[PDB]
């Protein structure tokens, strides 16, 4: 939200079966995200490798 | 033609750009995973950069 706030909270696709080919999904910036984040979780530390 | 082979047959199915990845991923399960095709060609879609 602190980059794309409009892309992180409105989903891209709408319907199961219809999905628009949107250059920048919704889901397709979080794997960026997913895969840019590093921290301290209640189990440890929590980090992203191999961006999956 | 040019192979001597006699128990391999081959066989072409067209399989066009769908302008959709929906729609590409949607057809190419329905139709060449369906068909138990081996190796498939790759080309450019009609954007010339994509």
């Amino acid at each position: 939200t602190m980059i794309q706030p409009e892309l992180a909270l409105i989903p891209s696709t709408m319907n199961c079966m219809e999905v628009e080919t949107t250059n920048l999904t919704s889901g397709q910036y979080l794997s960026r995200f997913l895969a840019n984040t590093t921290f301290r979780g209640l189990s440890g530390s929590i980090r992203v490798k191999g961006s999956t | 033609k040019r192979h001597g082979s006699w128990k391999i047959q081959l066989n072409a199915t067209s399989v066009t750009h769908k302008p959709n990845a929906i729609q590409m991923a949607l057809s190419v399960c329905e139709d060449l995973i369906s068909s138990q095709v081996y190796a498939i060609l790759v080309s450019h879609p009609p954007t010339p950069n994509d």
